[PDB]
This record gives C-alpha cells, structure tokens and sequence, in this order.
C-alpha cells in the first residue's frame, strides 16, 4: 500500500552511506588474486572494469568463486590450474551488466534486483561514469526500517506467515551434516539458492551453510581439498529460524536485527518446513 | 552632512584588516549601522578584486546569531559601502581589561557562542583566520559578535592554505612558520588563546622579543594557573596541541564536560533545539547506517584474515635523489605517454591527457614535497563516457609505471 | 545614485564646486584629515574642483581637463555599472614541455589504514577529511599487479574506490 508509493518516492541516493568503500578489479586481474582481494578488503563483491573498452562490464561475487571450484576440481591430490591461471577476462569467456542511477527510485532498485534475479546492484552516476555503491537486499529493507513508524502500518503486517504465504515451502535444498563441501557446491549451482540448511539423521537443523561461508576455503587456503565435510568447513565459527503463526512484522524485525539474508521456517521443533528469504519479502512488498 | 542611502555618517568606530569602519545613523528613526568602507582603486590596485566578490557572496549568505549581520551593500563611483549590524558593547578585548578576568560562569557561555560562530563558518568552508578578542563584539545584552574577516578564506577539496595571517599571538604554529594547512585546525588554536585570555586575562604565548615569542608557540609551553580546575585545563591543552592532528577538534569540544554543562540546545546542529526535515533526523541518528565505528558483535559479512600481515597504504610515490633530478625524470616520463602540461610551479604541474577511447581529456595535479631530511613525495590529486575515477587511475597507472 | 568626493590634502575649510553647484561653493564636512561630499548624480561626465583655504585647486590623482582658458578642473565618469556591486567588481577586474614545501601532516592519514571496529558493514568507513579527497594513496606492488585508491566526492556522500590493476 503505502509502503509501494514509499519506495517510488526516495532515490537509490537516500542508501548509500556517507563514507564507503568500492573495491574494483581490471578485467585482466588473475582470478585468484581478485578472490583473495575480496577477502583482504572485507568486501563480498566488486565491479569489474574492462580497460580496453573503457567501460563496468559487470560484478564479481562468491558465487563465480563456487562456479570456478565446482567447475575445475579434480582432487585434493592435484592442484586446480585453471584457479591458479586463469584472469577474471579469460573465465568469463567459459562461463550483460545490470545497473542504476543514483536518481533512480527505490521502486526501481526492487524491481531490478527480481527480474534480473541478482543479489547486488551497482549504483552508477550516469553524470561521471563513476561506480558508487553495491545495493543489496539487505540495505534496501533495512532502510525500510527506518520508517515504519513514519509511514505507519498497513494491514498485513499483522498477518501471520501462513496467511501470507510468503518464501518457498517446496523443495527445500540442504545438505547432512557430513555432506561433502564439492557436493554442496554443486547444489549451489543447480538450484541457485543462498544457503543451504544443514540437517542431521533426525532431521533437525543443527547448522546453516551459506554462499558467504565458501570464501572462507579462500581465507585459510583451503580450498583445494572440497572432499571434507560441510561441519568441518562450520569449524571456524562453531540458527536464527521462524513460525508460521508468527507476524510478518516480527520476522521483518528478525531478519534486520541479524542482519542475514533468510530465516528457516520450522515446524514444532527443529525440522524444516520452509524458508522465507529476504527476496521473498521485498517481493510481496513490491506486487501490491 | 554626509549622508549614504538614508544614513548619516558618524565617527570612525575603527579600522579593520582591510577598510575603513565609522557608526552611521539613520536620518529619520536613529537606527544605527556600522559601515565598512572599502576603496574600489585599493581594491584593483591589489589582486583582491576577487577576493571581495566571494567574501560578499558570502558574507551575504550568513544568518547567525553569533557572526556580524550583512544588511546591504552599496556602490558608488570610487568607494563600496557594505552596511551591517552594529553593536554597542564595544570589543571583547577591552572587556577582559575592564574587568580582571571572567567568570568561568560567563566566561564558558562567551565561549560557546564564539565557538557557535566558528563551527558554522567551518560548515559553509570559510575559515576566519584572524580570531581574536578584539574581532569578538559584544552586544548590550553580552552576546559575542565574529567580526572583520578579511583575512578569511574559502577551503577547497584536496586544497591546502598558504597564506602566514593573523596577529602574531593567536597565532597556530604552522601559520607562524609558513607551512601549509588544513584550515579549521587554524581557527581553534586561535580559540583556545581566546579561551585562556577570557580565564587568564593574559596570554598564553608573550614576548616583547618576535623571535623570542615564535619560539615559544613552536614549543607550545604555557603556563596553567592553579585556579583553573582539572577539567578546564585539559580542554586548554587539547586546544592548543602543537601538532594539528593531536589537536582537537569541533566535536572533541563539543563532548568536552566543560563546554557541555550550561549549553543552550540552540547553538549546534544536531542539539535538540536546533531543527524532508524529519526524514535526515532519521538518517542523522543512525550512526551506525552511514558512519563506520571505531576500536561486541561481529557482523554476518566480517572478512576472516587471509595470517598473513596487512598491507600498508602509502601517499602517492616517494624519492631520495635530487629535487631537480625528480622534475627532471618526470618531464621525460610525459613525452613517451604524449602529456600536455602547463607550469604553475617549479614543483607543481598540471598535466592533461586526451582518452583515445571517449575522447574526453583527463587532467590531474601533480605537486612534490618534502618528506623528514633526505626523503621526497610526489604527490597525484585528480581535477575536475567511461568513468572520471577510473580515468585518474589509469592516467596515473601509467605515469607510475614509466617512471622508474 | 551616491557620488563620493573626498578632499585627501590639507586645509582649515575646504569646499566644492561643480557643474551641479554652478561653480558654487559647498561646505565639506572634515573627521581628522578628511573632507567629504556625498552627492546624488546622474550618469555622464562631470566637472568638479575644491577650494582650500582661499585658493582654487584640484586632486592631483584624478582626470582633469583644460577649458582652454587656463581653469583646470576634475574629471568624474558617473557610470550605470558604478552602482551594482558586482557589475562594479567585474569592470574593477600552455601545452609546453619545459624546462619544495613541507608536506602538510593531514594527507598521511591514510584512511584505508586505520580499522571500523568489528560491529558496522565492512564496506563501511569514517568520514574523510575535506583536504585529503581527490588524492592518490597506493601499495607496493607485488607480483605485477598495481593497487591504486582515492576518495571523490559525489553530493553529500563519499566514496573510497580500489583498482587492482594489472601492470
Ligand atoms: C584605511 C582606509 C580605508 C578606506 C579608505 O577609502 C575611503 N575613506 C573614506 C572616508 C569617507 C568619509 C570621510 C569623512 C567623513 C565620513 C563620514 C563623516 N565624515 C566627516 C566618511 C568616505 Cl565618504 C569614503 C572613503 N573611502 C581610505 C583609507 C585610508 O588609507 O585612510
Ligand atoms: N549487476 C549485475 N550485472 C551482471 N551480472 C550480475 C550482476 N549481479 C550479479 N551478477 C551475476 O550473477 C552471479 C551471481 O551472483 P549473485 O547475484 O550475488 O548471486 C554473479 O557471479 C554474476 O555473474
Ligand atoms: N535452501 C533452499 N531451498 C529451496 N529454496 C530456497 C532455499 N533458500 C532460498 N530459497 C528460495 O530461493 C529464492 C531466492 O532466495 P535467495 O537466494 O535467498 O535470494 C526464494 O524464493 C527462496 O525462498
Ligand atoms: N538463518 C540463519 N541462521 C544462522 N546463521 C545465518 C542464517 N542466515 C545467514 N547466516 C549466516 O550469516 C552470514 C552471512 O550470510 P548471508 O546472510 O547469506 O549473507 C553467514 O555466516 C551465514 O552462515
């Protein structure tokens, strides 16, 4: 309702933050390099930037870091050359760029990051050609945040989850919990989710594996060994969840709160159920 | 009788760093002004017939309670009369000599409305660069008055300030020995004088001898009576710290105890009293959203170390050889990269190259100092279809790389 | 439309006298050593000359003009652009090949070198100084690839950006 018309008034400009950090790889950078660049400059992705045609020609995420490992990984017995080799210009010959204006509305930036199905959008001045900020869907609901109590309340908030039928309740991708990371890796790139629900034999969620926690293979030089299970690679930092019955408003609290990017919805005690993601919230809040 | 636009000219009130000031009063009511009179032939006569179009464009702009109201500004044939707000009090200097010393109870008030008048001429980039009791006005109701800028200046982005102002206490250190400044820096030291004259009704740096009295700012040594409480006096030393990156600043005094007690809500910005309105006091208090914290929970998207040790940036490239032996190189460097310069300086260029792909040019600064003894700097600094930033990186890229 | 003449010379009683006086006398007002007019004249040319202490004179460094009878007196050019301030400030105001100061303290603040503490977004950094913006800060080079990062501004806002760049 009110929260739509909200989104078509403010710019992409009323995110970005008063002092921020852009990390940008040239298209001839070594792969590997530009991986461990994102790890030594605690970004998650950069823009990439072809020199010889003077232009942004797109991003670089951790997910090209699953692509690549899943892709080229023989064993732990023989090293990954292409990894090793390869320049970012070269793997994205074996593998168009999606932006916006920092005048554009916040409606658009939604709207953009769902029919693209992309994570992270460049904000590019049109005026300079200069890239300055990478929006996601968590800036964008957390500055919704902000203004809940300025645009008060419209009806559904006090709508239970089942009522709303908001995220995904069939065919949820997890892993065991002694799932090899490759075969993580590999429903990865298959089903093309975030994060992947770790279960044990009873079925319960005793961990969750995100995309975010594979550059971590990066960050110890770990890598080339995919053969160890999902909960050895959880070592290093050895689960936020939500009901049916429970509003959306107070999921929205939840995920801003944790600043993470899905809850699982669970049945009575720790068995899955669903899962409700950030992308499936600034959805229902977009086709009203 | 002499009269300007209604008013009729009075005695000379005095002369400030620049122009004449007599008291005008009005022909039919004996409402008062105070007009500056500026010679359009000394002006021309100097290079500061663009120095007095920005400080009226500025000066016409300002709405404080606290700084010298411009009203108009009135042209003749010869002369520029610029009438603003008088005040009958008189200066603050013959204040602190009226009386011993002030009050810690009116002084800390005299000093949060000075300060007031600073910040928000800090806000606008303008740096008054002659602070001192006798440029503070007061009122009849005891409120302080910034006057007579003059020796004031705008401060450009990536720009520092050259120009040794000001009278020779109130003085920074750097100002004193001819070094380059941020600017605000500037401005504080000469409050924190101001500060010790309005509890000390003396000086903090004084010597008959010059020489003897710039060595004792450089060494930013003065003595703190006994009857100036512990908390006062570490807002002194703060203030007057030799080294302008020790140095406090604005919003360090702002969360000192001592200039926080007995503060109006109306003088500063983000104070309660103070204020599309709504929606930055929703943005302005979340810190946290916009600004990085300083050295609880690690954020989700926080980078484990790669450990390896962190890299350190550097400025620019450095040097050990001789200074024309740099410029020397540099001039030869832009011959195999086809760079059109022009010479400012004998170590400042700015160089100018034409994208072959977009076909905009793209120009940047070049400037060499001087680092401790035997050690130099080059410094890069960009100028204002593809993109500005990556143009200034891949200008300089190139020059880096033919350059030993 | 004011017209200020000011009598700079020496004197007991000066007086003025023009075209707009017929050549008549004007007492001038005198503070410590000067003795001023303000009139209301039109725009053109006018001729003016002082009398002090008994004795016909003019300003030395001011336009006059001999109306060929041996009378010298002044020249004054009332213009229309006289009485707008900055229409008065206007009037008023490469590519060669050739042929150091102290570094200011303020640009060794390198702000990719200091940490955000482990609470905020990583992208996340303080707020820069005005004097270190547009500026160039680097890192060594290491294995052939080159690192180059300054601050611009764009409206409020500012942005830290990183090339790694292969060389
Ligand atoms: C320091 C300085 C500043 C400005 C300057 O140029 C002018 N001085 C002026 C004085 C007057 C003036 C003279 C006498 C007056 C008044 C009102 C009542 N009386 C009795 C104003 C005027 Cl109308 C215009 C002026 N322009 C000259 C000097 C200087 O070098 O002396
Ligand atoms: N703005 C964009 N423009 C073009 N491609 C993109 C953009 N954002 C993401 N991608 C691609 O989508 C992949 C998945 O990343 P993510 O969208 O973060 O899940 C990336 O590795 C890129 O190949
Ligand atoms: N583990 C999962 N299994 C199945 N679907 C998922 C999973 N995680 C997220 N989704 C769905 O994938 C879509 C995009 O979510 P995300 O990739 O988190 O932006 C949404 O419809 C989610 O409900
Ligand atoms: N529902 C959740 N429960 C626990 N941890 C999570 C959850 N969602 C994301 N994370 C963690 O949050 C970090 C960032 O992941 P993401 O939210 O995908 O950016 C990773 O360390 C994830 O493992």
């Amino acid at each position: 309702s009110v929260y739509t018309s909200f989104m078509k008034s403010h710019r992409c400009y009323d995110l970005i933050p008063t002092s921020s950090k852009l990390v940008v790889f040239d298209t001839s950078l070594q792969v590997k390099k530009a991986f461990f660049a994102l790890v030594t400059n605690g970004v998650r992705a950069a823009p990439l930037w072809d020199s010889k045609k003077q232009s942004f020609v797109g991003m670089l995420t951790i997910t090209d870091f699953i692509n690549i490992l899943h892709r080229y990984y023989k064993s732990a017995l023989v090293q990954i050359y292409e990894l090793e080799e390869h320049k970012i210009e070269t793997w994205r010959e074996v593998y168009p760029l999606v932006c916006i204006s920092p005048n554009a509305s916040l409606f658009d930036a939604v709207s953009s990051l769902i029919r693209n199905k992309i994570h992270r959008l460049p904000v590019i001045d049109p005026e300079s050609g200069n890239t300055l900020y990478i929006l996601t869907h968590k800036r964008i609901l957390k500055f919704l945040k902000l203004f809940i109590t300025e645009f008060p309340k419209p009806e559904f908030m006090s709508k239970s989850l089942e009522e709303l039928q908001i995220g995904t309740y069939a065919n949820i991708a997890m892993v065991r919990t002694t799932t090899p990371v490759y075969v993580a890796l590999g429903i990865f790139v298959q089903h093309r989710v975030s994060a992947l629900p770790v279960v044990d034999e009873k079925g319960r969620v005793v961990d969750i594996y995100s995309k975010f926690d594979v550059i971590n293979l990066a960050a110890e030089k770990t890598y080339n060994n995919l053969d160890v299970s999902v909960t050895k690679a959880l070592q290093h930092r050895s689960v936020l969840k939500c009901y049916l019955h429970e509003t959306l408003e107070t999921i929205i609290n939840r995920l801003v709160e944790a600043e993470v990017h899905r809850l699982v919805v669970v049945d009575e005690n720790d068995v899955v159920k669903g899962i409700v993601s950030l992308s499936d919230i600034l959805q229902a809040l977009v086709l009203t | 009788r002499v009269k300007i636009g209604h008013y009729v000219l009075g005695d000379t009130l005095g002369v400030g760093t620049f122009g004449k000031v007599k008291i005008g009063e009005h022909q039919l009511t004996g409402h008062k002004v105070a007009v500056k009179i500026l010679n359009r032939q000394k002006i021309r006569s100097l290079d500061v017939v663009g120095k007095i179009k920005r400080e009226i464009q500025n000066l016409k702009l300002f709405r404080h309670p606290h700084i010298i109201k411009l009203y108009q500004v009135i042209s003749t044939p010869t002369d520029f009369f610029m009438v603003m707000e008088y005040v009958s009090g008189g200066e603050l200097f013959d204040y602190i000599c009226k009386h011993g010393r002030v009050e810690e109870m009116e002084a800390r008030r005299l000093f949060q409305q000075i300060l007031s008048a600073v910040d928000y001429c800090h806000r606008h980039m303008v740096v008054h660069r002659d602070l001192k009791p006798e440029n503070v006005l007061l009122d009849a109701h005891m409120n302080a008055k910034i006057a007579d800028f003059g020796l004031s200046n705008m401060m450009s982005d990536g720009e520092f300030l050259r120009t040794s102002c000001g009278s020779p206490n109130y003085a920074a250190p750097e100002v004193i020995s001819g070094r380059l400044y941020a600017g605000p820096e500037v401005d504080i030291w000469s409050c924190g004088v101001i500060l010790y004259a309005l509890l000390c009704g003396t000086l903090p740096f004084d010597d008959e001898h010059v020489p003897t009295l710039f060595k004792k700012i450089r060494g930013g040594v003065f003595y703190i009576p006994e009857y100036l409480n512990r908390s006062v006096a570490t807002l002194l030393m703060h203030m007057l710290q030799v080294d302008p990156l020790k140095r406090a600043t604005i919003k360090d005094i702002r969360e000192h105890e001592w200039f926080k007690q007995d503060l109006p809500s109306y003088l500063f910005p983000e104070d309660p009293s103070y204020d599309i309105i709504d929606n930055r006091r929703i943005m302005n208090q979340a810190s946290e959203f916009y600004l990085a914290s300083s050295p609880l929970k690690p954020h989700p998207e926080r980078m484990p170390p790669l450990a390896v040790k962190k890299a350190k940036w550097h400025l620019g490239i450095r040097s050990q050889s001789k200074p024309y032996d740099i410029m020397a190189e540099v001039y030869r460097a832009m011959k195999q990269l086809d760079f059109e310069w022009k010479v400012v300086n004998a170590y400042h260029l700015r160089v100018r190259r034409k994208n072959p792909v977009t076909g905009n040019y793209v120009k940047m600064s070049l400037q060499l100092y001087l680092v401790d003894n035997r050690s130099y700097l080059l410094d890069f600094k960009s100028i204002d279809l593809g993109s500005h930033t990556m143009d200034f990186f891949e200008m300089c890229a190139s020059l880096i790389t033919t350059l030993a | 439309r004011p017209t200020v003449f000011r009598w700079t010379g020496g004197g007991k009683e000066v007086y003025l006298s023009g075209s707009f006086n017929n050549w008549s006398k004007l007492p001038l007002t005198r503070s410590h050593n000067n003795f001023v007019a303000i009139l209301d004249l039109p725009e053109g040319e006018h001729q003016y000359k002082f009398f002090v202490d008994g004795q016909w004179t003019h300003d030395p460094s001011e336009p006059i003009v001999t109306s060929q009878l041996g009378t010298v007196n002044n020249i004054i050019q009332v213009k229309k652009t006289d009485f707008e301030v900055f229409d008065a400030l206007m009037v008023d105001s490469q590519e060669p090949y050739v042929c150091p100061p102290i570094l200011p303290p303020h640009l060794l603040q390198v702000i990719l070198n200091k940490d955000t503490g482990i609470s905020c977004d990583p992208a996340l950094l303080p707020e820069p100084n005005h004097v270190m913006l547009n500026h160039l800060y680097a890192l060594s080079i290491k294995d052939g690839v080159m690192v180059l990062s300054a601050t611009h501004r764009y409206k409020k806002k500012y942005v830290t950006t990183l090339l790694y760049k292969p060389i």
